[PDB]
């Protein structure tokens, strides 16, 4: 039961529901995928994202829109779980919220190459 | 004014943020101080932060990526204009700094998920012919089966055989 | 995309993916091969999280002369025009939304397949 105004607008009562429903990055992912592009400059991959923030290798992940919007979620607190859910051997240089894909880009820096796969399950 | 700042850091981040305001000449029409606007919007990330940490750094170079968006130049001649102190720029979300074709699409899909998880609501047919007998209103539903009734008011049941 | 297996020339066992620490490339050597071919994928592993796939890459054009098919003349071919095309949702498991039917042309060297 909800005790606040919430209890009346199914608005703020959504809120609610999403801090309680498990939500795990499988449910807003999209596409994971890896790329040995050398240099976070290099973006193979054709993207602007690091110049402006300007490993060989990173995971990219581009997520969901229409299943991170439904939750209030951003990349903002994505990235920030990330680097403290698994320490800063971990650097994730996230999207911005206007473009239209949702990508991360996911560095380690300091058995390496199936280590990705292995943070990533 | 914006207070001078010794700064190493903070004098990089405002030749950013000045040289961001400068794309695609918009300040020329409007006639704005692009160093002045953009050693503002520094001060006032600085007075939130009060830190030249990775939380400032990332805060400035988000604020120097919105600015030079190329689907969003509205974003920057409201800057420029004055019509978004730099206060508020510096405060603001980036789903308050988007474009308002890209707000809006935000404002559905919200609109939409919200619409998606509402719960059907149980079917049947409405009728006055019914009075609750705990909250003495005749707002019913009905359903045949043995006629069963629910109240709509105080969620009270019912069945007549 | 995807990445598919490439096996070795020597072996035909699988090649797995290096990095070249010395030019900063990415290779495929092999394992009981010492075998060293210059990538050009850039890329390791995908994994469609959505399990969005088209159907219309695994409906078969052969399902058309099955007898126990339902059969329209509602829906006419576009390469060639014919006007019978039998229809059926996703037989596939994914399919929960995917009610969505998907037509065959019922004309032999065709097999043209759409979804409406
Ligand atoms: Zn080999
Ligand atoms: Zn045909």
């Amino acid at each position: 039961f909800l005790l606040g105004q919430s209890a009346r607008d199914a608005e703020r009562a959504k809120d609610i529901l999403c801090r309680l429903e498990h939500t795990t990055l499988r449910k807003v992912t999209a596409n994971t995928a890896i790329y040995y592009d050398p240099n976070p400059q290099s973006t193979v991959v054709a993207e602007d994202q690091e110049w402006v923030n300007v490993s060989p290798w990173l995971l990219r992940v581009e997520l969901d829109r229409k299943h991170m919007t439904d939750r209030k979620l951003t990349m903002e607190q994505i990235a920030e779980k990330i680097n403290a859910g698994f320490g800063d051997d971990l650097n994730c240089i996230f999207n911005d919220d206007n473009a239209e894909k949702l990508v991360l880009r996911i560095r380690i820096m300091n058995d390496d190459d199936v280590f990705l796969r292995c943070i990533e399950s | 004014r914006a207070p001078s700042t010794s700064d190493s850091v903070r004098l990089k981040c405002r030749e950013m943020l000045a040289a961001a305001l400068r794309t695609g000449d918009d300040y020329i029409a409007i006639g704005a101080d692009e160093e002045e606007l953009g050693s503002q919007i520094e001060e006032a990330i600085y007075q939130e932060i009060r830190n030249t940490d990775m939380k400032y750094k990332n805060r400035v170079r988000s604020r120097i990526s919105n600015l030079k968006d190329a689907k969003n130049p509205n974003l920057r001649k409201n800057v420029l204009c004055g019509n978004i102190p730099p206060d508020l720029f510096a405060r603001m979300t980036a789903e308050e700094m988007a474009s308002d074709e890209l707000k809006e699409m935000r404002k559905n899909l919200t609109k939409e998920a919200i619409r998606e998880h509402q719960m059907a609501k149980t079917g049947g047919t409405q009728t006055d012919l019914f009075t609750c007998g705990k909250c003495k209103k005749k707002n019913c539903t009905y359903t045949q089966v043995t006629t069963f009734v629910v109240c709509n008011e105080c969620g009270n049941r019912w069945k007549f055989c | 995309g995807f990445v598919g297996i490439r096996f070795c020339q020597e072996c035909n066992n699988m090649l797995y993916p290096k990095e070249d620490k010395e030019n900063r490339i990415l290779l495929y050597a092999c394992r009981n091969c010492d075998y060293q071919q210059e990538a050009d994928n850039s890329c390791i592993y995908v994994n469609k999280i959505t399990h969005e796939v088209d159907e219309l890459t695994q409906i078969i054009a052969d399902v058309s002369q099955d007898p126990t098919l339902p059969r329209t003349e509602d829906h006419p071919c576009q390469k060639c025009g014919h006007k019978e095309a039998v229809f059926f949702q996703s037989h596939s498991a994914r399919a929960e939304d995917a009610m969505r039917l998907y037509y065959v042309c019922t004309a032999p060297h065709c097999g043209h397949r759409w979804t409406e």
